[PDB]
RNA sequence: AAAUUGAAGAGUUUGAUCAUGGCUCAGAUUGAACGCUGGCGGCAGGCCUAACACAUGCAAGUCGAACGGUAACAGGAAGAAGCUUGCUUCUUUGCUGACGAGUGGCGGACGGGUGAGUAAUGUCUGGGAAACUGCCUGAUGGAGGGGGAUAACUACUGGAAACGGUAGCUAAUACCGCAUAACGUCGCAAGACCAAAGAGGGGGACCUUCGGGCCUCUUGCCAUCGGAUGUGCCCAGAUGGGAUUAGCUAGUAGGUGGGGUAACGGCUCACCUAGGCGACGAUCCCUAGCUGGUCUGAGAGGAUGACCAGCCACACUGGAACUGAGACACGGUCCAGACUCCUACGGGAGGCAGCAGUGGGGAAUAUUGCACAAUGGGCGCAAGCCUGAUGCAGCCAUGCCGCGUGUAUGAAGAAGGCCUUCGGGUUGUAAAGUACUUUCAGCGGGGAGGAAGGGAGUAAAGUUAAUACCUUUGCUCAUUGACGUUACCCGCAGAAGAAGCACCGGCUAACUCCGUGCCAGCAGCCGCGGUAAUACGGAGGGUGCAAGCGUUAAUCGGAAUUACUGGGC
RNA sequence: GGCCCCUUAGCUCAGUGGUUAGAGCAGGCGACUCAUAAUCGCUUGGUCGCUGGUUCAAGUCCAGCAGGGGCCACCA
């Protein structure tokens, strides 16, 4: 056997939303194949990404496809999520990781629901830098109609707190870029120019006991079971034990194999996607939901208090207040779980627009401690979102 | 491996003083021994074959503090050897080293003795011996060592073991607190309050 | 093969097979040539084949492509048969 | 002197009794599994089920002192950058040390894995005669002279690759005749016939085509008779269940002749004779590797073959043979078959019941680790190379053994629970209080043994023409440990970091309150619960074991309940 | 990760959104009995799996979960 990875390019996390159908793996394609003609040599294929059955048969996207290329400044890591309405845990996991966000608009349909809603649960989940590309401007060329388009995607962006009048519009079509015609691969390398440039470095905190969250796992034959994810804060290395402790009972392994993109690494610092290959682990035990820590770092629990605020209106969410028994899926971390409230004495009554202080009980614990981002959302509505107060 | 609770409670139980407290006091201004342990104590029912057995095998293990699994092998080697199995019996538990130590003054009870040889204060022959039941042959000379010599528990209990009755197979002297063995003991040095042959109708079930 | 040292044990092998095979075939052809020259009654062609046949077995028993109990039951029976008739 | 000291009963058939007869219990053990709980070390053990299918990486090579040579590396000269005229820079030599690929030798048949097949083609005990045997060892001898080839290499060329083909050239310890021959083969005899390989060290007496000749020493090379080891062959007895399996056999039983094997033999053929095995169980069907031994028992017996040692069988499935002293050959060859891969579509490759590892099956069984330091093994004169054997480390309360979780004194017989006769009793010296010790773990400091040898130097004695090479003995000089931060010893602060499980009607050690009310439930066997439960559920108290404690599975004992020792009609 | 399915009294089951969801076998109470069975004299019973939505109006129309069941993928 295997090559090794040469740490020497920063590396941070990238991820694209949009409608459906309006270019998402064309566009990842063609990024990455104009990339490595430049400079490089990843040039990935079309339908060596969509493997699965279903993929190839509905034309649809179904989970989120990773990818890497790099540029004389950085190397970035992507991720492709779907667009549909009934996929969204899948998007949720693919904007919970990546630090940078692309959003695809096409000319032709306009801003669509779907645009919408990503949007909203990237602001949920709190990605810092969205930039707009916009697609389809092979078949429409006309200056008196991109203005409006531009102004609708700004106003969408601008009300909810993301800077609109300031963040970069691409125009392009990514067929024509993928086709490797000789004048519309330039709009690519703008959208990579404007990346580095709109991402600035983000820190890098290895100074604490180690804790992966986890999201997929495989079975590599052969070698046994691996768990994947992004490491949020610490190091690892090769021959450390580690403790998975989540929705069942806690157990402890250890990291006996690292890998990244089938590449080995050494020691992962925070910050970076990869695989562990963890020694004496049947597949049906580890689910992601779970977290895989270093001993003596976090600890399961039930029950404990928060101050929770109910989105206010003209903003998306519900309309009716809420009281006891209501059971909304709190997302914390990557994991949704639904779980009971309850409100104290007095304010019975949920009003749009004011936060007020709860205390939830979730059936399955989850390794919890004190000062945790979770956002509620149930029955394909987003309903609020709050900190962590006190841990019972 | 060993007994960490109350210690009159056992010689309540087996109806006699098993010799558990240093002695500075009597007995009867400590515990009621003829009252038996918790709130049936009054009533005195009659025993079995069984009964005698078991109680008789009880009071001599908490004499001298033996759990079962080494008393068992106790049992077989006393019976592996030439000769009585009771005698055999009691002169394989009278010559392991924590009760040498107790029956030359050096400790207050038994657990003042186990104290002192597990934390390494007595030499045999001049070496380090740290093991409660190191079994003693004759010809063994004892000492403790000279970093030790200056504690006052082991002066204390040097002049008060006199009132109790001087071995008859333990030379000592007292100012060097040197001690050495003759020979085996026997049943004419031993206490007429047991009676081996239950012990030995006890293992043969 | 996988491990290279059984490769070069299989080509000698093959080729002493190969160089075995001409001397068996000699000596058997001689042989028989005895058998015949028994059968044909004439006896003083089967002693003058018995006479060339001997040096070809005993160099080859000395050889070791046969046993020298192999080539000794061959002289024996053939004596046998020949001084039989007359 | 010792190698023996050995034999226990209880509950349950009836209103009560004696007898017969089954059921259950108290002991010892295990490659164990599940539930609750969990401090340390020493020595052992760890896929019992799918002989189900396998990704990846290691597990068998060595000899230049047999040979032809120089692919890589290290040892010289002249040209030749500048001169401190060789400071420094670059290119040309197989003469030397070493050595990739190639001929040749030895090993690869040992070591390691598994128990599928196999009821006697095997194993165990006791005998025998018709055989061969590398390496090791003894004795007596030979060791003369020739010849034709080929790999690598050179030129051409086929092919996706694996792998080829064509034309020349070269070396031997490669191969083939010849020369002589026995104590050897055949043969009554007379006679006829068969072998060989050379290398390396040092050089005095004596010469060179200056290749070496020439002397000695170490090692080989061939023939015959012995020793040792090893293997092949034969006979007798012992080696599970079924008679709801009674007849089986034609190469079958023997004889003559030919052939075949290292050797006897229906081992194989042609012909002759008509026999052979079987109620002392042949034939037929089911299950199963055997032994030294292990568990149990007072013995006689019963059950059994996990670890270690001897033997046997197998190597994806079915066949066959070449090579060799040894195989019809675990990591070889040929063919067929079922699976998995590469392919340019013509064709190619593979076999974990070797060490780790993966999926699946299951109540259930472990790391893709370190090193040749030591013992053995292959190759070599030695140095030395290789060894997942082996020596260690890791995971698992799976087993046996050892140690700790403190030691004293202390009545106010304290609060608090529980019981009460309301008087009080109990948990209980237990706690809290006061005084001492530091096992183990924590940190620091010092520090055995497994290490024998190998190398270098020097001297004496040996054989020879020789102070020479070589050998022996002594002596002298610096080095060889993965385990390893070994075992072990010393110092520091502080009781400081460390107790659970089952049971309490009788069999069987240990008793009272509240709740329920033939409900909920318990149960190894008799048996408990119907509104006053020592048997259910909770609490207080008590008993038995203890880093373990219980439940399930399986074997002998008790069972004189298959009765030989030792029973009945 | 994706799609399709089942959830009514103790057991078995009905219940086509207009106003308290019904049937059978069960069960409790009062007499009688040491306590029942049988004969009598009265008969109580419900989170329509949960949560949240639309309708004037809902277990019933709509969405997300709880648990089980049948298939389909995926390979640091
Ligand atoms: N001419 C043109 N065609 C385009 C452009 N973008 C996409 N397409 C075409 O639309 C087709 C489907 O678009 P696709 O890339 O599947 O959209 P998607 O958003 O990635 C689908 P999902 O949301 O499930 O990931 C593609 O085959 C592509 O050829 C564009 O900018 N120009
Ligand atoms: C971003 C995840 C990728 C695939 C990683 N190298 C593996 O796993
Ligand atoms: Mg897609
Ligand atoms: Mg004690
Ligand atoms: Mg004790
Ligand atoms: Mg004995
Ligand atoms: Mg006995
Ligand atoms: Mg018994
Ligand atoms: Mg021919
Ligand atoms: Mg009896
Ligand atoms: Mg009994
Ligand atoms: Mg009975
Ligand atoms: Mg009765
Ligand atoms: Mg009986
Ligand atoms: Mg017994
Ligand atoms: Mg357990
Ligand atoms: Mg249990
Ligand atoms: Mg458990
Ligand atoms: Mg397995
Ligand atoms: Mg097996
Ligand atoms: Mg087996
Ligand atoms: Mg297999
Ligand atoms: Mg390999
Ligand atoms: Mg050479
Ligand atoms: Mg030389
Ligand atoms: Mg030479
Ligand atoms: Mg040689
Ligand atoms: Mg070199
Ligand atoms: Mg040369
Ligand atoms: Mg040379
Ligand atoms: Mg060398
Ligand atoms: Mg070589
Ligand atoms: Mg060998
Ligand atoms: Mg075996
Ligand atoms: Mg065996
Ligand atoms: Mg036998
Ligand atoms: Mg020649
Ligand atoms: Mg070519
Ligand atoms: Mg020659
Ligand atoms: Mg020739
Ligand atoms: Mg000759
Ligand atoms: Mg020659
Ligand atoms: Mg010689
Ligand atoms: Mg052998
Ligand atoms: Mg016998
Ligand atoms: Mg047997
Ligand atoms: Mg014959
Ligand atoms: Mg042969
Ligand atoms: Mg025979
Ligand atoms: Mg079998
Ligand atoms: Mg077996
Ligand atoms: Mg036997
Ligand atoms: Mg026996
Ligand atoms: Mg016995
Ligand atoms: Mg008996
Ligand atoms: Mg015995
Ligand atoms: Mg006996
Ligand atoms: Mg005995
Ligand atoms: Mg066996
Ligand atoms: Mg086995
Ligand atoms: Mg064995
Ligand atoms: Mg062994
Ligand atoms: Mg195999
Ligand atoms: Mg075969
Ligand atoms: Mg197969
Ligand atoms: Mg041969
Ligand atoms: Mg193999
Ligand atoms: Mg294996
Ligand atoms: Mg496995
Ligand atoms: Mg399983
Ligand atoms: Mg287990
Ligand atoms: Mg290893
Ligand atoms: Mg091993
Ligand atoms: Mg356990
Ligand atoms: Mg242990
Ligand atoms: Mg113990
Ligand atoms: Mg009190
Ligand atoms: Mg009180
Ligand atoms: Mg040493
Ligand atoms: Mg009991
Ligand atoms: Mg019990
Ligand atoms: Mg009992
Ligand atoms: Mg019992
Ligand atoms: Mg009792
Ligand atoms: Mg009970
Ligand atoms: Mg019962
Ligand atoms: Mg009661
Ligand atoms: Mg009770
Ligand atoms: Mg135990
Ligand atoms: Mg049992
Ligand atoms: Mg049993
Ligand atoms: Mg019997
Ligand atoms: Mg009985
Ligand atoms: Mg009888
Ligand atoms: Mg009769």
């Amino acid at each position: 056997s295997k090559e090794k990875f040469e740490r020497t390019k920063p590396h941070v996390n990238v991820g694209t939303i949009g409608h459906v159908d309006h270019g998402k793996t064309t566009l990842t394609a063609a990024i990455t194949t104009v990339l490595a003609k430049t400079y490089g040599g990843a040039a990935r294929a079309f339908d060596q990404i969509d493997n699965a059955p279903e993929e190839k048969a509905r034309g649809i996207t179904i989970n989120t496809s990773h990818v890497e290329y790099d540029t004389p400044t950085r190397h970035y890591a992507h991720v492709d999520c779907p667009g549909h309405a009934d996929y969204v845990k899948n998007m949720i996991t693919g904007a919970a990781q990546m630090d940078g966000a692309i959003l695809v608009v096409a000319a032709t349909d306009g801003p669509m629901p779907q645009t919408r809603e990503h949007i909203l649960l990237g602001r949920q989940v709190g990605v810092p830098y969205i930039i707009v590309f916009l697609n389809k401007c092979d078949m429409v060329d006309d200056e008196e109609l991109l203005e409006l388009v531009e102004m609708e995607v700004r106003e969408l962006l601008s009300q909810y707190d993301f800077p609109g009048d300031d963040t970069p519009i691409v125009r392009g079509s990514a067929l024509k870029a993928l086709e490797g015609d000789a004048e519309w691969e330039a709009k690519i390398l703008e959208l990579a120019g404007f990346l580095d440039s709109y991402i600035p470095e983000p820190e890098r905190a290895i100074d604490k006991p180690f804790l992966l969250p986890i999201e997929d796992v495989f079975s590599i034959s052969g070698r046994g079971t691996v768990v994947t994810g992004r490491v949020e804060r610490g190091i690892i290395k090769v021959g450390e034990e580690v403790e998975i402790v989540g929705i069942k009972e806690t157990q402890k392994s250890t990291c006996t194999g690292v890998e990244m993109f089938r590449k080995l690494l050494d020691e992962g610092r925070a910050g970076e996607n990869v695989g562990v290959l963890l020694r004496g682990i049947k597949r049906e035990e580890i689910e992601r939901g779970q977290v895989l820590a270093k001993p003596g770092t976090i600890k399961p629990h039930t029950k404990f208090e928060s101050e929770v605020y109910i989105l206010s209106k003209d903003e998306g969410g519900r309309h009716t207040p809420f009281f006891k028994g209501y059971r909304p899926q709190f997302y914390f971390r990557t994991t949704d779980v639904t779980g009971t409230i309850e409100l104290p004495e007095g304010v019975e009554m949920v009003m749009p627009g004011d936060n007020i202080k709860m205390v939830v009980t979730l059936i399955h614990p989850i390794a919890m401690d004190d000062g945790l981002r979770f956002a509620i959302r149930e029955g394909g509505r987003t309903v609020g979102a709050g900190v962590v107060a006190k841990v019972l | 491996a060993r007994y960490l609770g109350p210690k009159l409670k056992l010689s309540r139980r087996e109806g006699t003083d098993l010799f558990l407290k240093s002695g500075v006091r009597a007995i009867d201004t400590k515990c009621k021994i003829e009252q038996a342990p918790g709130q049936h104590g009054a009533r005195k029912p009659r025993l079995s074959d069984y009964g005698v057995q078991l109680r008789e095998k009880q009071k001599v293990r908490r004499i001298y503090g033996v759990l079962e699994r080494q008393f068992r092998n106790y049992y077989k080697e006393a019976a592996r050897l030439k000769g009585n199995t009771g005698e055999n019996l009691l002169a394989l538990l009278e010559g392991r080293l924590d009760n040498v130590v107790y029956r030359m003054g050096f400790g207050a009870t038994r657990a003042e003795a186990r104290q002192l040889v597990s934390h390494k204060a007595i030499m045999v022959n001049g070496r380090v011996v740290n093991i409660a039941s190191y079994q003693v042959s004759p010809n063994d000379v004892v000492s403790i060592r000279e970093k030790a010599k200056k504690q006052s528990r082991v002066k204390a209990a040097l002049e008060l073991a006199e009132q109790r009755e001087k071995p008859t197979w333990l030379e000592v002297d007292a100012g060097k607190m040197e001690g050495t063995f003759k020979r085996k003991p026997e049943r004419s040095d031993l206490s007429a309050d047991i009676n081996e042959h239950l012990i030995v109708e006890l293992y043969s079930k | 093969a996988n491990i290279k040292s059984a490769k070069k044990r299989a080509i000698q092998s093959e080729k002493a097979r190969k160089h075995n095979a001409s001397r068996r075939s000699m000596m058997r052809t001689f042989i028989k040539k005895v058998y015949a020259a028994i059968e044909a009654g004439d006896k003083a062609a089967a002693q003058k084949a018995f006479n060339e046949m001997q040096p070809i077995v005993d160099r080859q028993a000395a050889k070791g492509l046969i046993h020298k109990n192999k080539a000794a039951r061959h002289k024996a029976n053939l004596t046998a048969q020949i001084n039989k008739l007359a």
